[PDB]
């Protein structure tokens, strides 16, 4: 079964409003690089065979500097496919025109059109697909998660979260966010059935990485008003498991808001996220080259520094 | 005679060509005027006339390149032991090696000047043409570096190289003879011309040139040499008192020994002190 992903190049959220009037939100440069040619990257990189694109907002502008990219390229391992339509307005639109259209077969990814990222996904869908050949439709979803400290700047509020998990076998039994509270409420259907291996978890990245079934845009049909992600967990939680993948050595995160931007252009600097760095130039492009040198600073060519000025830490 | 106006006037229209290479064209051009037909007297007539130049000139290029001129006839007599179409190859021969002699330089520049860095501190000697290339060639991409240049006290020349410095708008500064310790540990590398190449890998320099040398060996500092290839010489001095006399003249010059030196750009590529023993005795000089 040949690996497959879903990419909603349109944020049905605006936060860049200023910004995102002129220009779209997954085309702004992050180090001199749209936020998709990362995505597509990531995607390209853990093994994704074949990817399709929906826009709604800009969508000419995204087609045509996707169209100018590598992954077009009949030299591409990855094939994309742009679907372009005007009436979609959130994710749940999104997911029931994908089960209209039966393009997806398999275990598919769904990840935002703004997530920068160097997980590998081949463990977490093997044990995906182990779990779902003893539970044959159970095990529908698996939310990748990145294990971090509560105090890291790319822990941003809008986007924080905390789960109820079992420790025996990775299982989300709850789930929340913490944007603007305090003190956490846990129900006690969790403590149900078994009552043993149950853990809270509040270190913890969202990616926005989700490894889907056909399944869940079964039920995205079936549920009229999920609109999001979150929600269909949470109506699912309310009620088929979804699951979780934390990793520890891999980085991920998506941006959401502004403070996420200077939060992922930091650690795309610093090398937080090799491979992918402005030394790699990951994009093949002839305007994008550069080299990097002591103290994380990055040259490009024809820079015509000017005798006097320091460059003293990670710059480009 | 004509011998040491022809090599005084090659000096002169430009002054900054080495006497070496001044001193090959002469002979060249002496050997346009041979007429006699006979081996040995080419040989001779032509011998008399480079150590007249040597003895004009006391400078170790000279000499190097009067030995490396008759290594040259002796291969070309080797040819077919002829000396009836034996002078005309050999002219042409030597015109190539003329030509290829002259950008000897530019060579030496385009292979050195890479490993300058932006923000790094130079520690040159004395004024030299080929460090001068070299520092022109790296400000000319876009490099930006400070050159320390030692006031050479025996002939003022290290003002002349800090002169020829600052006109390239490059921040010089000029320091004692006796001020090389204490500024070396604001040095990155050290970059110097030399005159003569030592069989070992050594280098026959100005006469503060060893102890500066020295210096950098006390403080792991990469000491660079630049020399053209006519500037090696079949000579290995094991001291300082074993460099010839007639070299030395209150000397004008010491011996450096291989051990110092990290590694060697000349026209036939960057070098390590020892590849040139084996370039030598390829020669056979």
């Amino acid at each position: 079964p040949p690996l497959q992903a879903v990419l909603v190049a349109d944020s049905f959220d605006r936060r860049f409003f200023p910004i995102s009037k002129d220009q779209p939100r997954v085309l702004l440069p992050l180090a001199n690089v749209a936020l998709i040619d990362y995505t597509l990257e990531f995607l390209t990189a853990t093994g994704v065979q074949e990817t399709f694109v929906f826009c709604c907002w800009k969508a000419a502008q995204i087609k045509e500097h996707l169209l100018k990219s590598k992954w077009c390229r009949p030299t591409s391992l990855n094939v994309v496919r742009i679907i372009t339509s005007e009436l979609y307005r959130s994710l749940g639109d999104v997911l029931r025109d994908v089960d209209a259209k039966a393009l997806v077969r398999s275990d598919f990814l769904l990840v935002y059109g703004d997530v920068i990222s160097n997980i590998n996904i081949t463990r977490a869908l093997e044990e995906h697909r182990l779990r779902r050949k003893l539970e044959k439709n159970v095990s529908v979803m698996t939310m990748i998660f990145k294990e971090s400290s509560p105090s890291h700047p790319t822990r941003c509020h809008e986007d924080n979260v905390v789960v109820a998990v079992d420790s025996t076998t990775n299982r989300v039994l709850h789930f929340q966010k913490t944007q603007g509270l305090r003190r956490f409420a846990f129900p006690l259907s969790l403590f149900q059935g078994s009552s043993d291996g149950v853990e809270v978890r509040y270190d913890l990245l969202d990616c926005h990485i989700s490894i889907c079934s056909p399944q869940v845009a079964q039920l995205f049909t079936d549920n009229f008003d999920y609109q999001t992600r979150d929600d269909f967990v949470r109506g699912l939680l309310v009620n088929n498991q979804i699951h979780m993948h934390v990793t520890a050595k891999e980085y991920g995160a998506r941006v959401s808001n502004l403070h996420m931007y200077s939060a992922v252009c930091a650690d795309v600097i610093r090398r937080w996220v090799y491979p992918l760095t402005p030394e790699a130039n990951f994009t093949d492009s002839t305007t994008q080259s550069c080299t990097h040198s002591r103290h994380n600073i990055y040259r490009g060519p024809e820079v015509s520094l000017g005798h006097g000025s320091i460059l003293e830490e990670n710059v480009l | 005679k004509e011998l040491i106006e022809y090599f005084k006037s090659q000096m002169k229209e430009d002054p900054d060509m080495a006497s070496a290479v001044a001193a090959i064209r002469t002979l060249l051009e002496f050997l346009k005027r041979d007429k006699g037909e006979t081996i040995q007297g080419l040989r001779a007539n032509l011998t008399s006339a480079i150590e007249t130049l040597c003895g004009v000139d006391s400078s170790v290029a000279v000499s190097s390149g009067g030995e490396l001129f008759l290594r040259f006839i002796s291969l070309a007599s080797l040819e077919y032991s002829d000396y009836s179409k034996c002078k005309k190859i050999m002219i042409e021969r030597g015109e190539l090696f003329l030509r290829r002699i002259s950008l000897s330089r530019n060579k030496i520049a385009d292979l050195c000047h890479t490993f300058i860095k932006d923000g790094a501190t130079i520690l040159t000697h004395a004024y030299s043409r080929v460090v001068l290339r070299v520092l022109e060639a790296a400000v000319a991409a876009k490099k930006r570096f400070s050159v320390y240049v030692t006031e050479s006290q025996p002939d003022l020349s290290g003002k002349k190289m800090a002169k020829a410095l600052c006109h390239l708008n490059v921040p010089v500064t000029v320091v004692l003879d006796a001020a090389v310790g204490y500024i070396m540990e604001k040095a990155d590398l050290v970059i110097v011309g030399a005159e003569g190449v030592v069989e070992n890998g050594g280098i026959i320099n100005k006469i503060g040139t060893n102890q500066m040398a020295v210096c950098a060996k006390a403080q792991n500092k990469p000491f660079y040499v630049v020399a053209e290839s006519f500037k090696f010489v079949r000579l290995f001095p094991l001291n300082q008192q074993d460099v010839p006399d007639k070299f030395k003249y209150h000397p004008w010059v010491d011996y450096t020994a291989p051990s110092l030196i990290t590694l060697l750009f000349t026209d036939l590529g960057v070098l390590t002190p020892s590849a040139v023993s084996d370039e030598l005795i390829k020669l056979y000089l």
